[PDB]
């Protein structure tokens, strides 16, 4: 029997060489390899393969190489490849990527991917499956922000705040032992993975370190608290001792120093540079030059992504109103003009495309959109393909190279930056089963099903009173993984080694899975997957023109984007 | 009689800031090629190394401007500012690490300033 | 439909604006929440129409005038902000002093 | 440098002598004093004062006089004064009212109000800050009632009920040990402070007392359970032994006695007289005479507040329909006419203004509105100013005296009445940080931010998907203080001494902060702040005319109120 | 807009009333929830117009008649109650036997 | 009114359909959620009118045509499903390929 490829892809999802459009973009991904044995594909339903004595084994107990969940026929899109496989989950972790089923009768079954009595099935045929997004620039301002993030496929929020207090509205900071404790307790009710940043400000070590011992996962240095040479230095001394990451939003005003002074304070130590382009903050006008250094892990926030015709008007005004800046005060106008620059925003699109900015993030509710990190990553990739062409490294006419470069920016790279990639950030064996299923027509726009710790937490699903789940209204809804005590097992609170050793979880009565932050201090730019470029970035102090290897980086804004008015009701 | 909800009806008079403290006017020049904006409460001797002024005259002082406002220096701009005295214990810690103690230790402050290239140590 | 959380919320604004427009059509001077709803919905419908952020910043100042609203309402509204999906994605519109 | 006053008040909030209109009322409050040092005002943001080495201290650990939270530049409106100060919070309590910042460089810093690495900031410049409202007449009928209360600045609910059972629909009663236990457990999920009232009915002590030992915070005597001489007597005997408050809704029907009989049963003991005017219940027609006695702590409920043109029509009909009363049965009509009286409702406005009724409350969902205690208190004050003029005690043309008299009615006085003012009811050092921030344009109408135990619990905030928190729709929303385990630390369950000594919290697994009820039995009318007037109130049995000091108390109803159609969508 | 919980809920009643009025305009006899929504919304819009509680108690009995609704609906509705913000604050309106 | 959970949700669909119909009336090509809302509301109003499931399966294919919607929207919508209360109780309607 042979099956033509169109019918094969309709029934089982695409196989080797087939391509799939990402939403309504111009970007095509190609299946690189397939772990199946043609004819022994797994599938579930009436008269289907995963039935007892057939594709389901009826002999083995759960302990005996049997899965808790099998995602059948997934098109994985990951830094590690774009390929077709079954994904096996057990104890909340990804345990096998390969071919699931019953070795009694099927060829090619991965030995620990047996479908048995204990196994649940999710059909992923015709879906794209990615790792959950890792957003490392979250202001905790409004709890309604969590569902917003889940609906766009984000599964881990790193940042700070105590709700809509002014410190939290400006900065990703939960300050001090008591606010940290209080927010770790609040986290017990948030259906997403979380890590909390303390205030990376002080001139003595003890006030800063005590936040790490209290359960912070990292620190945030922000100009609004004084991004001075001393605060920078002390924070990095603490981080180096504690093995956690430090994020920085530098001194825009250049008050205590220019960029070179901030770099001298850093003194070669590892740091995550937030909104490196600078519209979101940092040394005016040249902060983006940070992204050329080997010790800098550079991220963008999302409202500048990508450069569009409404971007500058929107930002100038947002900046002016948030800072109580007056249109008739020339210092306020000069400040806005020094900070919102079409020249650095345009270059930022290209720096992403070149693998010079390694990460995306949101800046949720401070100057960024909680549910648009994934969305805007792909809009950027699409704009770049249109303006720059397929990258040289591509072949078969696919956009695989660019797709891996871009998916890395919101999955594995933030996870590496933050010291949490042993748990999350990619679809690999041994990592936590945080998985997002996408219909390709909705890819990067609205997630189908979001799996947290191996149980669905969020889904686009219909009328709960209906005979079946698909009738209208189909909307994003919290699923059983969020309910009761299951919220504890499906989510991870990331904490410093020292707070864990000191028994903070037991002291606070935390029931969530506790994740350890580690291996954050001896990484650099070279460790950012597909985005590892170091170079001399020059930003002209007079014209703001950006150069890399003596070539000016200029780009046009676009009037329309994909993943926009076709999809959204507002 | 038109009602503006929550409106103020402020009293007569003006509010004098930093009353009773010594004021000092000095000239300051931004010798760098990027703008520098300086807040009301930063110990003035510890500002950006590229601002050129008599650094001694910034010791124990800050800008005499309303709390939470800032003075701006465009690249190449020279202008006069007015300083007032620090209060409380008159100690500064941190910021640029020039002081880390009493502001009375002028020679120590200037020595560190000079060694690190803060312009205008005279 | 695949509604996300913001889409569901923002339906409320449209609804409040419809309610407010009916109140205005029968001759009522509008109150604070009415006025905010009308101007907000106008911005989001404007984005849907494909207008620019700069056009909506201008137009939003001429949707309602002082004789359309109760005493004090103009001075209560310092600005109105809304995000919507333009042809080039979500953008923020801020309309300062919409009712003079 | 001098700053003119208009600009000073725009930047920092108002200072000494400046006045502020309360919403759209005619009421003006004047700043009496200011704790600041002009020039060293605290503020937070880019290039602002609260930065490391500047207005933020970078030396001190949290234990060392450093705050967990500083509310900068608050205009406090409280029984203790109307004044400008910074408010410092630590461990969930108010620890300092004065001037916050960094003693390194600032003059006048209150010694325990250091801004340090551990400190969060809330900007209160241009806001009015009050204590959270204390509502002592709550029927627990519908859990949706809680957000309603929080949105109008109420932070403590005292009352009873088990949901929409008829006993609870009529009376603020959780009857018996088992219903009390069940409702203490329910309370674990309610994001507001709570105290539960048992049934103040029985002819033996034991059935009543066992409710106190089970965890009730007080008792409610209600005519629907038999407000007889015996039930009154036994309840007060229990209360005197247990140190809890007794509330009474007396025998409207005069079945076992007239008012003088109820007073004889009381026998000089302390009691809280609910809806003392009597439309909400009590000896027809003269119950309001209770408010003249030294042992009576008198409260009004809110639908009679203030007297308006629709009040009588609304009440007559509400009474008739709730009691299944028939328009064609003359006994039903005579009963309604004896109970709903324009003469006592009008006098009730004036008794408030005179400091003869000490407290407001809601009667939520029984015959009162959960979200209108604060609202109606101010509408009453405004009506009285319009009809009676500034009170004699005023000066500078401000309404400060009246504002303190009125704010006391829903903050400190109910707290004193109930035995909980050691914890709540005012902005004073050593009390729980239950604080409500108001924009003056919305004062008493819609709260900006409600702080519970030092963390924001509720806020008027916008689109959670936006770049910033202010875009529409701006609505009331639960914040992080309500989420997960943080709900336990931010709220207080008030309980009897005996239930606490007997280990009820551990027996039920209560995780909330446990507050002790105490010092309720040796207070009287003289202990009601700004509302301490005792007098002979005469109510004419034939005409219902009310006299105090031989003068008839008459007042007109009004056709319009402030804090009404300008604000509400429905 | 600063919507409070009741404002958000009550938008639902307006919406149901709009839905019901469209059903009536195309010739349907109205059902129980339709009829309740129409009468309720009429009361709250009436308060917004500045009518008195007594006027709305009278008018609410003439919004829908028996020929506008399905068999049995008049006898299912013993009364309709609504609270709304009048010029003098929130008041309760009860309309007894609205459909005879 | 005694609204149950589904009644409350489904009010949202009517509202989105009203919004979408206004967008279409001012000349916009409709998007994915707009189109789904319009067709869904048409089905539920149809059931309310007393039409049969078979009539709505036919009619639902003629509510919107390709020139009413944006490029790609017809191919994004494989079917639309809705449950509503017919004269003979709740039934499911599925409209396959509603927009050709
Ligand atoms: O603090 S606010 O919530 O009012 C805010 C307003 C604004 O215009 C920009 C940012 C903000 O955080
Ligand atoms: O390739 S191009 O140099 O023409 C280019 C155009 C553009 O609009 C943005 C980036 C670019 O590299
Ligand atoms: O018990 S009910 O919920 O039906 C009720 C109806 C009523 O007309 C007045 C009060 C009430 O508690
Ligand atoms: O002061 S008056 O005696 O004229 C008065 C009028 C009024 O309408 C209500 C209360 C009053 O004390
Ligand atoms: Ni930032
Ligand atoms: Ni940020
Ligand atoms: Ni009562
Ligand atoms: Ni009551
Ligand atoms: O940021
Ligand atoms: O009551």
């Amino acid at each position: 029997m042979k099956i033509n490829r169109q019918q094969y892809a309709e029934s089982y999802g695409p196989t080797v060489g087939d391509q799939v459009r990402l939403a309504d973009t111009d970007l095509w991904i190609e299946v690189e390899k397939d772990y199946t044995t043609y004819g022994d594909e797994a599938n579930f339903g009436g008269g289907k393969v995963l039935r007892e004595g057939m594709g389901e084994n009826g002999t083995y107990t759960r302990t005996e190489n049997v899965l808790d969940l099998l995602l059948t026929n997934a098109l994985i899109l990951d830094y590690t490849g774009i390929y077709k496989a079954d994904i096996g989950v057990k104890d909340g972790y990804i345990v096998g990527i390969g071919k699931g089923g019953n070795p009694d009768i099927m060829d090619g079954v991965t030995p620990n991917m047996i479908v048995g009595t204990a196994t649940e099935v999710i059909a992923a045929e015709g879906k794209i499956v990615t790792a959950g997004g890792i957003d490392t620039h979250v202001h905790f301002i409004n709890p309604d922000q969590v569902d917003v993030a889940l609906a766009n496929g984000i599964t881990t929020l790193f940042g700070g705040g105590t709700g809509p207090a002014e410190g939290s509205k400006a900065t990703t900071v939960t300050p001090g032992p008591w606010n940290i404790e209080k927010m770790l307790k609040s986290t017990e009710g948030l259906p997403i993975n979380v890590g909390i940043l303390g205030k990376g400000h002080g001139s003595s070590i003890a006030p800063i370190m005590e936040q790490i011992d209290a359960g912070a996962a990292g620190l945030k240095i922000h100009e609004d608290w004084g991004a001075t040479p001393a605060s920078i230095d002390r924070s990095l001394t603490v981080a180096d001792e504690a093995d956690v990451q430090v994020a920085i939003h530098s001194d825009t005003l250049n008050e205590a120093g220019f960029l070179e002074d901030t770099l001298r304070a850093i003194n070669g130590r590892v740091i995550h540079s937030f909104h490196v382009e600078g519209a979101g903050g940092g040394h005016a006008p040249d902060i983006m030059a940070m992204a050329g250094h080997p010790n800098v892990l550079p991220s963008s926030t999302n409202p500048t992504r990508p450069f569009t015709v409404n971007t500058i008007d929107e930002h100038l005004d947002m900046l002016m109103v948030c800072h109580h800046l007056k249109q008739n005060i020339p210092e306020d106008v000069a400040f806005a003009d020094s900070r919102i620059r079409p020249e650095t925003i345009a270059a930022e699109d290209i720096l992403h495309d070149l693998g010079i900015i390694s990460m995306m993030s949101t800046d949720a509710l401070a100057m960024g959109r909680a549910g648009e990190m994934v969305l805007r990553t792909w809009q950027t990739a699409d704009k770049m393909k249109k303006q720059r062409g397929p990258l040289a490294e591509e072949k078969n006419g696919s956009d695989n190279f660019r797709a891996k470069r871009y998916v890395s920016k919101y999955t594995i790279n933030p996870a590496i930056a933050q010291g949490i990639a042993h748990e999350v950030g990619s679809i690999e064996e041994g990592k936590f089963a945080d998985l997002v299923l996408w219909e390709p027509k909705f890819f990067g726009v609205k997630a189908d099903r979001v799996i947290k710790g191996g149980i669905i937490a969020y889904a686009q699903i219909g009328d709960p009173s209906a005979s079946i789940p698909t009738p209208q209204p189909v909307m994003g809804r919290r699923m059983y993984g969020t309910v009761g005590d299951l919220i504890h097992d499906t989510n991870i609170t990331f904490m410093s080694k020292s707070s864990i050793q000191q028994g903070v979880p037991a002291k606070l009565g935390l029931k969530r899975r506790i994740g350890t932050v580690k291996n954050c201090r001896n990484i650099g730019k070279k460790d950012m997957k597909w985005n590892d470029v170091t170079t001399d970035i020059d930003i002209n102090p007079e014209t703001y023109e950006v150069k890399v290897d003596g070539e000016v980086l200029t780009c046009e804004p676009v009037k329309e984007l994909p993943m926009a008015q076709r999809y959204f009701l507002f | 009689n038109y009602i503006v909800p929550g409106e103020y009806r402020v009293a007569e008079g003006e509010i004098e800031i930093n009353a009773g403290r010594e004021k000092t006017t000095i000239r300051v020049s931004n010798t760098g090629d990027r703008p520098i904006q300086v807040g009301s409460h930063i110990h003035f001797v510890e500002v950006n190394k590229e601002l050129l002024f008599d650094r001694a005259e910034g010791i124990g002082r800050r800008l005499n401007i309303p709390s939470g406002t800032a003075a701006r220096f465009e690249p190449g701009e020279e202008m006069e500012v007015e300083l007032t005295e620090l209060g409380g214990n008159r100690e500064v810690f941190g910021i640029s690490d020039l002081t880390n103690g009493s502001v009375d230790n002028k020679e120590l402050i200037l020595q560190r300033a000079k060694e690190l290239g803060y312009k205008g140590v005279e | 439909m695949h509604l996300n959380p913001a889409e569901k919320e923002k339906l409320q604004i449209f609804l409040a604006s419809e309610l407010a427009l009916k109140r205005k059509a029968r001759g009522l001077k509008l109150n604070y929440p009415e006025a905010v709803a009308i101007i907000t919905s106008f911005i989001m419908e404007g984005a849907r129409d494909g207008k620019t952020v700069a056009m909506l910043m201008e137009e939003g100042k001429h949707v309602l005038t002082r004789d359309d609203v109760m005493e004090g309402v103009p001075e209560m509204i310092d600005d109105i902000q809304a995000e919507a999906t333009f042809p080039d994605g979500t953008k923020l519109v801020t309309v300062h002093n919409p009712i003079s």
